[PDB]
DNA sequence: ATGCATGCATGCATGCA
DNA sequence: CATGCATGCATGCATGCAT
């Protein structure tokens, strides 16, 4: 029974390579000792693992000529039993608190959480050693044979719990005796230990009662998440698959709905010998940096000197939006503008006003509306695409479900709230229901939805700002009906956007062969004609906005004498042509916002605090010509 | 093609026209039936047979049974100046029968 | 344990009135001349003392502790206090009682989606709202036992949620083993409830939900939180093993959590206090107003400007709406309530209408009323149905039993009731406010359930005219969408009609560009402001005088003395005129109804309609007529 | 699905079908290894189950080795176990063929290691195994009923997707050297556009 | 001026947990 | 099996255009 069988692993060799690296290692002292000296002075709950740092050791001990094992290839394959070598060693070598502060399971004295990251690609070209841990890999790839390893899956995540607490080691204590048991718990359901196991217990015939004591158990913070696939790695006429994740530790909160990520971590079994699987997250990696993450590190901001000293930043921005679309110069500057946004307001009493700005495309068929939606829902951090057909308006605000890790009962947001805090670009605005687009009214001007169905009597947050794609009336425009009733969205809906741009498409021989000349060459070479244009790369311009959006400038009165009169210029200007029926509406003081709105984002966009007249003056400009194809 | 309240079994039950077989089957308020019980009647009244096609169910019923039936003119008040074909909902084809 | 009964004890515009006194002296006088056992405690007066440093801390991670340390030190202090003096009254009642402490204002918290499990067993506080509250359960603390051999009884205490049960008779007589019996109805309970919250939006990152969270009140904290009322509550973070099966003894290794409730507090400064008339047959319920703070309510009760002041002060960063102010002011005053014995009864409550053009300030102004009031949600009419504004049957899914729920109109009594949307609305879900506009009340017959229930709020409604703009070339009743019998309930329909003037541009672009100047900008504050409101409410009543008997009847036989071109005249525009006079008479704190409130009332009415201003035979506006001024 | 009867059980048969219900691909464990430290040794342990081979083999009692015969504890090695792919299908009979009016039949098959993926629901398959059967009917207790018979299903070891009308699966041919030389040669022509043009209806 | 066709809005049927 | 929410299908009503 039991037989035993020969392996070339030696859990001897190893360990005194793991000490060996994890005191004389380094990229100042030792790396990983400065690190444990934080922790023992209590300014670090974590110790993170470097894969790279490992290899470069080993290659540098080879360099040596001393023979040593390929201690990253047995964490690789076995990466489960590793974590207790490594919280072994880094428990024999702790420093004591140079600061001050003001058997038993080893567990109880740890407070640190270990944790891998996976073995970089640059750095195995480096040394010619093809990495496992860094090939990313789809749900519908991860079978049986990767079971115990350490690997990385890509995805975008579905579902998130919520943090809880999961006991490690419960601890007991008996009023007979005084004595402290301890139980080890590794399973999602567990026997309490009930009467005394002491010596004195033992040997007396009256045998004490135990106790649970809470302060003293091991509580650690658990959460769960799922991942499905990339709709680029489901195969020809399948539908995607999901799988789940175990975060502990340290770790929580880093993963919410929508993202799509890179999740490393090793993957564990769970009558029959059948079983579940499932990841243990041990490193996570964002495809697109959110904003509200920024800090000007020296690196970010020598990448960002380059872009300031490069004269026309403006104009290099507003032709890096989807430079394979000839043309459309001031639709991407209002684009552009649209990421940016205005400078929220509160001021000081119950009142508040959005900062952020709300466009829309309305044009003839085959201008290439769509593709520019499907460009920005790229550029953004967070950003979400949908169509008026697929949609419900429930399907966008909320509604209720029932979390199987733990028992509570959620609300589900919809596309909206998935994007708070970025763009919900909406196609086909005209052909859903109007019964479903007054649900976009509240959270246009008020940023809030408000459910009073059953269940729930609750309000959201939707800080979102709507990018909408729409058509006339009757498909191409018909110039000899009123410009508003060639349209068919109702006044309330047009005084909430800021930006209404007019693309109708009328033929000219001129100007025809150039876009024909440009979209022939996208497609003869698979890049944009022009060669003095250099555009700048998504994170490149990522990175600037982000660093523009930190910035909150006020104005000045030299400013405001003009705006004022703008205002009533435009207002006068507006009621003539709105009786006339030949009109787009009636100028509100919605309008007057909107024009501050887009002058606090051109001052942010150029780093300033205050307000120049330029920006009030390009502002005036655009939505001056943003109504220009009208009067041809 | 139905579930029993207290057995948990599956019964086929014919409608009263099937269930009047060799008897007289009186229908109250008949102008105001929907599309299923006007088919169902026409059915009836053409053929004097039901049809049915239902979970696993392909057959025929008898349904030699005489009609009679009551029912109220358009508007509830009798038209004089019309023909009766215009002061009832009912159709030609089950008028005829 | 001796360093804090000893530090606790030496512990127990600047200005020297009463602020040189022993603070808690008087209460702890007060408090055995009445017979009361509660101290609250402050904990920043804690951190104020220079003694009281450390003890603040160890409250905050060991409160179930320091807790019982202070109530002895109370008993002990008390006693001392009275053994002293020499005081007459017997010292031997008050060893027949017992003390406790509620601290509160405790450091204050983050989120409770941001604590993590080493925050268990310490003291926190959150803000929220009530949903539900379980009834009463008897939770034990002494359990009897009988011999049935003997009849020999005992009595057991408990420990940390177990009894111990005797194993052989304790009589020497009779020693039978196991011939012991609980008697259930013997036995010896306290009191414990249950109750959900749900918290503000004080802080939520992006992307997630409310979140609803549950807590455990004992004793004497029972039935003291309705469903509705926004609260700050203080207590402690607990964290508990539940089992998996009522038959098998698995424990589920995730753990629940849950507070314990030490602390409750109702009344804030940025909003009224609950109305009185509707917990008449039922901790501070009430702000408490001193001589001083009366005396500047009666200061102010006399000023040549109040009824435009105290317009004015209510959203002051709204430009002009002179009069949407004041109708809304007198909104919050409401009518005189009356109680009848032979025939019915009334209520005052004012319901009042806004319709006009996009961008005239309708939701500002809703989103104030909503947050300077005690009860109510502000819901929009998109998201609404007819049960979830009334009342609704559902499950538990910590029980899996039955219960009615309350609905968004039964949340907001005593309160206003706000809804966006009005016209954007279905028919059916409109229906049920029939009842509610007129009858205050909410009869259910469903399976299982036949009530009526008491839904006693006035309702602020905003809508816009069909096709958006308001056009003067159809009457009035056209431009908007709604049928007789919902019209006639609003005592006030405002139109606010949008007219292009180069004045009155200029000014109200200034006054919003003037914001924009700096990143943080005559008005009351609006704490005096609720204090006024709350006291004129709780104490005036008015009463109506033959003096203004003649002066209403004239004003409305005047209405009815002027087809369906425009909202014909009811019978319900006399008693929306007898609500606004007393609501104004109140407002100025007298308790008669003269002349010159219903001639307010009356003049309020017809300026709200735009009445000086359309032509009686066509029934259309003249642009014209109307003017901002 | 439709004429399999109790007359072939036993037999290798190949049926066709529609595919109705899939399963999640699961991991099933084969053979599992132990570290002992105190020893520092490895110890491995195996396990069968009935469906595993085509011959009956006595049952053993599968139990989860947690200590060593010195009594040195063990700890699992999760990366140097062995563990096989299993999903379970449904396969009924084609509409297609199918008697109008009737409810189908169905019939369950199980597929392992490198058959576990290759078809999806609502696909046109064909299966070739072993028909079996498989526990006690009730025959081993004492009494348990009289209206229940043995259980049956297939253990596949061919599946083939074919290709119909308005379904899912694409067709498909093999292309030899005579044919890629046959369309070389076909292409040369000026009027190739012509020729494949009116042959087609 | 009347009739027919098309589009929209109201209703019901399903499906659910 | 009743309650109440979200999807999807069906019908009847109103408006516009053409004869
Ligand atoms: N100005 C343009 N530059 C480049 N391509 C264009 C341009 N206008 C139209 N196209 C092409 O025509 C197509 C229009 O598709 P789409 O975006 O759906 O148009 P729309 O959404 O306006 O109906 C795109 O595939 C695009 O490549
Ligand atoms: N009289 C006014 N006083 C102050 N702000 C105003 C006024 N009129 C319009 N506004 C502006 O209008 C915006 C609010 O419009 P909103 O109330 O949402 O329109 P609607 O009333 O149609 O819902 C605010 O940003 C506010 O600054
Ligand atoms: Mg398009
Ligand atoms: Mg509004
Ligand atoms: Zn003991
Ligand atoms: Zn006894």
């Amino acid at each position: 029974a039991l037989p035993s069988i020969q392996l070339p692993v030696d859990y001897n060799n190893l360990f005194n390579e793991i000490t060996d690296f994890l005191v004389t290692f380094k990229q100042k002292g030792p790396k990983y000792m400065a690190m444990l000296q934080k922790v023992a002075n209590r300014e670090l709950n974590s110790v993170i693992i470097d894969l790279d740092d490992i290899l470069q050791y080993q290659n540098e001990k080879f360099l040596q000529g001393t023979q040593a094992d390929d201690l990253v290839s047995a964490i690789q394959q076995n990466a489960n039993h590793f974590t207790e070598l490594f919280c072994r060693a880094i428990d024999n070598n702790m420093p004591l608190p140079t600061k001050e502060i003001d058997l038993f399971p080893p567990n109880l004295t740890r407070r640190y959480f270990l944790y891998f990251k996976p073995l970089s690609q640059n750095c195995a070209r480096r040394y010619r050693k093809k990495a496992i841990s860094s090939k990313p890999l789809s749900v519908r790839q991860i079978k049986g044979d990767f079971l115990g390893q350490l690997i990385t899956v890509r995805g975008i995540i579905t579902r998130v719990s919520d943090v809880k607490p999961a006991v490690e080691v419960i601890a007991y204590t008996c009023d007979q005796c005084g004595y402290e048991v301890f139980q080890e718990v590794n399973s999602r359901t567990f026997t309490p230990l009930s009467e005394c196991t002491s010596e004195e217990c033992s040997q007396n015939q009256t045998k004490g009662q135990l106790f649970m004591s809470t302060r003293a158990s091991k509580f650690s913070a658990f959460q769960e998440c799922k991942i499905q696939e990339l709709s680029q790695q489901v195969p020809v006429g399948h539908i995607p698959r999901s799988l789940n994740i175990h975060v502990n530790g340290t770790l929580v909160r880093s993963l919410s709905p929508g993202d799509i990520v890179d999740v490393t971590g090793i993957f564990l079994p769970a009558a029959g010998l059948l079983t579940e699987t499932y990841l243990e997250a041990q490193f996570v990696r964002q495809h697109k940096k959110k904003f509200a993450s920024f800090s000007l590190t020296s690196d970010v901001e020598e990448r960002v000197m380059e872009l300031i000293t490069s004269g026309d930043v403006y104009n290099r921005l507003a032709k890096s939006i989807a430079p394979e679309i000839y043309g459309n110069l001031d639709v991407k500057k209002a684009l552009l503008l649209l990421l940016v946004g205005g400078v929220d307001k509160r001021v000081g009493d119950g009142m508040k006003i959005r900062g952020d700005i709300n466009v829309c495309l309305m044009g003839d068929p085959g201008v290439a509306k769509s593709q520019l939606l499907k460009a920005i829902c790229k550029i953004s951090p967070r950003g979400v695409y949908t169509t008026g057909k697929g949609s419900s308006g429930v399907g966008l605000t909320a509604a209720v479900m029932k979390d199987p890790v733990t028992d509570e009962m959620i609300l589900e947001g919809g596309a909206l709230v998935l994007a708070d805090n970025g763009i919900c670009c909406i196609d086909e605005f005209d052909k859903m229901d109007e019964s479903d687009r007054t649900a976009i009214h509240e959270v246009m001007e008020q940023q809030t939805i408000s459910i009073s169905k059953a269940g729930i009597n609750t309000t959201l947050n939707a800080r979102t700002s709507i990018l909408a794609a729409a058509n006339p009336l009757y498909g191409r425009y018909n110039p000899r009906l009123s410009p508003l009733d060639n349209i068919n969205l109702p006044a309330a809906l047009l005084s909430r956007f800021d930006i209404l741009f007019l693309m109708l498409d009328i033929p000219s021989r001129d100007d025809d062969e150039k876009l024909a000349e440009h979209v022939t060459y996208v497609h003869m070479h698979n890049k944009q004609p022009d060669l003095d244009f250099t555009p700048v790369e998504p994170s490149k311009m990522r990175e600037y906005i982000a660093y523009a959006k930190t910035k909150r400038p006020v104005m000045s009165e030299a400013v405001n004498d003009y705006v004022v009169q703008a205002y009533i210029r435009l207002r006068q200007d507006s009621k003539r042509e709105m009786d006339s029926k030949f009109s787009f509406g009636q100028a509100t003081p919605r309008t007057l916002l909107g024009i501050i709105r887009l002058s606090q984002a051109l001052a942010k966009l150029r780093l300033a605090d205050m307000v120049d007249i330029d920006d009030v003056e390009e502002a005036l400009r655009l939505v001056r010509v943003s109504k220009e194809s009208l009067y041809q | 093609v139905r579930k029993d309240p207290i057995t948990k079994e599956w019964t086929l039950e014919g409608g009263a026209l099937v269930l009047a077989d060799k008897g007289v089957c009186l229908i109250d308020e008949f102008d105001k039936m929907n599309d299923q019980d006007r088919t169902s009647i026409h059915e009836a009244m053409e053929q004097q047979s039901i049809s049915i096609s239902k979970a696993g169910i392909v057959t025929t019923l008898q349904a030699r049974c005489s009609i009679i039936a009551a029912a109220n003119p358009n508007g509830g008040r009798y038209n004089s100046t019309l023909p009766l074909a215009q002061n009832v909902s009912l159709t030609e084809p089950i008028l005829s029968r | 344990i001796q360093e804090c009964t000893t530090n606790f004890r030496n512990f127990l515009f600047i200005n020297n009135t009463t602020d040189e006194e022993l603070y808690y002296i008087k209460q702890l006088n007060e408090m055995r001349e009445l017979g009361t056992s509660n101290l609250n405690l402050d904990a920043r007066n804690l951190l104020a003392y220079k003694q009281t440093e450390d003890l603040y801390h160890q409250l905050l991670n060991y409160p179930q502790e320091v807790i019982s340390i202070m109530d002895q030190t109370i008993k002990d202090c008390m006693v001392s206090l009275i053994v002293d003096n020499n005081l007459d009254y017997d010292l031997d009642e008050i060893e027949t009682k017992f003390y406790k402490v509620r601290p509160y204002n405790v450091g204050s918290c983050k989120g409770m989606r941001e604590l993590n499990p080493n925050d268990i067993d310490k003291l926190i506080n959150l803000k929220g709202l009530v949903l539900r509250s379980t009834p009463v359960i008897p939770d034990m603390k002494v359990a009897f036992f009988k011999c049935n051999v003997c009849d020999h009884t005992m009595a057991v205490e408990i420990d940390r949620g177990v009894i111990q049960e005797p194993a052989r008779c304790e009589r020497i007589d009779c020693n039978e083993p196991n011939s012991m019996s609980l008697i259930h109805n013997r036995c010896s309970f306290a009191d414990k409830q249950v109750i959900k919250l749900q918290e503000t939006p004080d802080f939520v990152p992006d992307g997630q939900t409310p979140h609803s969270i549950s807590l455990c009140v004992y004793d004497e904290l029972v039935d003291s939180c309705r469903a509705g009322d926004r609260i700050e509550v203080t207590g402690t973070f607990r964290s508990i093993p539940i089992r998996a099966n009522s038959r098998q003894r698995v424990l589920k290794s995730l753990y629940k959590t849950y507070v314990d409730v030490v602390h409750v507090k109702k009344v804030s400064d940025k909003r009224l206090d609950v109305d009185t008339s509707t917990i008449e047959q039922e901790v501070e319920e009430v702000r408490q107003i001193t001589d001083q703070d009366l005396a500047k309510i009666r200061e102010v009760a006399a000023r040549e400007d109040l009824y435009s002041l105290l317009a004015r002060s209510i959203a002051p960063s709204i430009y002009e709406l002179e009069d949407v102010k004041k109708g809304i002011l007198l909104q919050l005053f409401g009518g005189t309530n009356k109680t009848f014995t032979k025939g019915g009864r009334y209520r005052g409550d004012i319901n009042i209408l806004l319709c006009g053009d996009p961008s005239t300030s309708k939701s500002q102004i809703l989103q104030y009323v909503h947050k300077i009031t005690p009860r109510g949600v502000y819901t929009s009419g998109k998201g609404s149905s007819a049960v979830g504004l009334t009342a609704y049957i559902t499950r538990d899914v910590d029980t899996k039993q039955l219960v009615l729920e309350s609905g968004a109109l039964v949340l907001s009594d005593g309160g206003v009731c706000c809804i966006d949307e009005f016209d954007k609305m279905s028919d059916s879900t409109r229906s049920v406010l029939h009842e509610v506009m007129e009858q205050q009340t909410i009869s259910i017959a469903k399976a299982g359930i036949i009530t009526t229930l008491n839904a006693r709020s006035s309702i602020l409604a905003s809508a816009n005219p069909i096709g958006s703009r308001y056009n003067p070339n159809l009457p009035v009743t056209e431009n908007i969408d709604l049928p007789p019998p919902l019209l006639s309930r609003f005592d006030l329909v405002y139109l606010v009609l949008d007219k292009v003037d180069e004045k009155n541009d200029r000014e109200l672009a200034k006054h919003l560009t003037n914001l924009y100047l700096e990143d943080k900008p005559d008005v009351l504050p609006v704490e005096f402001l609720t204090m006024y409101i709350s006291y004129a409410k709780e104490h005036i009543h008015p009463i109506i005088t033959e003096a203004a008997k003649t002066e209403l009847v004239r004003a409305y036989v005047g209405m009815r003395k002027m087809d369906e071109k425009r909202i014909t005249a009811t019978t319900r525009q006399l008693e929306s005129m007898i609500r606004l006079a007393e609501a104004h008479a109140k407002m100025k704190l007298k308790n008669v109804v003269e002349l010159e409130d219903v001639q307010e009332a009356v003049r309020l009415i017809r300026s709200a309609i735009k009445d000086y201003a359309t032509d009686p035979k066509t029934g259309k506006i003249d642009m014209n007529l109307v003017q901002t001024g | 699905p439709r004429t399999l009867t109790a007359q072939h059980l036993n037999k290798l048969v190949s049926v066709e079908g529609i595919v109705t219900k899939t399963s999640l691909v699961r991991p099933k464990l084969i053979r599992s290894v132990h570290y002992a430290a105190k020893t520092g040794r490895f110890h491995y342990r195996d396990y069968t189950d009935a469906t595993t081979t085509l011959t009956t083999r006595i049952p053993t009692p599968a139990i989860y080795p947690t200590e060593d015969t010195e009594g040195n504890k063990l700890t699992t090695e999760y990366g140097y176990s062995t563990f096989i792919d299993h999903q379970r299908i449904t396969v009924q009979e084609m509409p297609e063929m199918a008697p109008a009016g009737q409810l189908p039949r169905s019939i369950d098959v199980i597929l392992d290691d490198d058959l576990v993926d290759k078809t999806k629901p609502g696909d046109r398959v064909n299966v070739v195994g072993v028909f079996k059967s498989l526990g006690a009917g009730g025959m081993n207790q004492s009494n348990s009923n009289t209206l229940i018979g043995f259980k049956t299903l297939i253990l596949g070891n061919t599946v083939y997707p074919l290709h119909a009308r308005s379904t899912g699966v694409a067709a498909r041919q093999m292309l030899t050297d005579f044919d890629i030389r046959n369309i070389n040669k076909l292409s040369k022509k000026k009027d190739i556009f012509d020729i494949l043009s009116q042959s087609l209806a």
